[PDB]
């Protein structure tokens, strides 16, 4: 879909990214094909709608909330794969289930 | 005959036997997306 949208262009405005196409196709064909329950489908749709907008690649995007008290996993501002993997390697060793959106007592 | 959230009702803790859907009401400061992501549901035996 990125090759379809971009005719070899170097950059795309984030509004022109096929967000609806990616969300619908991923929620109905790839990850939603295995999904049985309507509630599981609703949860997958909620995850895709929350994650695949980013306010059109805006900065200070909130990926999750690590701790309810003053802790957020903000979106990295990198552009390159090396920057993204360096941000990934920076993640702290401790992980709570609130990273996943689940309650901490799970 | 005729925000809000829809929560499943399950026969047990396994969440494998859906009974029926219940339409509750949400508080002012809460969020339906957080309700859906936290896996809020209603059981029958626990």
């Amino acid at each position: 879909w990125l090759d379809d949208t971009a005719k070899g262009r170097q950059n795309i405005s984030p509004d022109k990214i096929p967000w609806s196409a990616l969300k619908t196709l991923m929620a109905q064909s790839i990850y939603g094909g295995r999904v049985d329950n309507e509630f599981d489908q609703r949860l997958l749709n909620t995850f895709l709608e929350r994650l695949f907008t980013t306010r059109s690649f805006d900065s200070e995007f909130k990926l999750a909330c690590k701790v309810d008290g003053h802790k957020d996993i903000q979106m990295p501002d990198g552009i390159r794969r090396e920057e993204f993997v360096q941000w990934v390697e920076l993640l702290p060793d401790t992980q709570t289930p609130s990273w996943l959106g689940l309650p901490n007592n799970a | 005959k005729q925000s809000v959230v829809t929560l499943p009702v399950y026969l047990n803790f396994t969440r494998a036997d859906l009974i029926f859907t219940v339409d509750f009401e949400i508080a002012t400061k809460e969020d339906p997306r957080s309700f859906y992501e936290r896996g809020v549901a209603v059981l029958c035996t626990e």
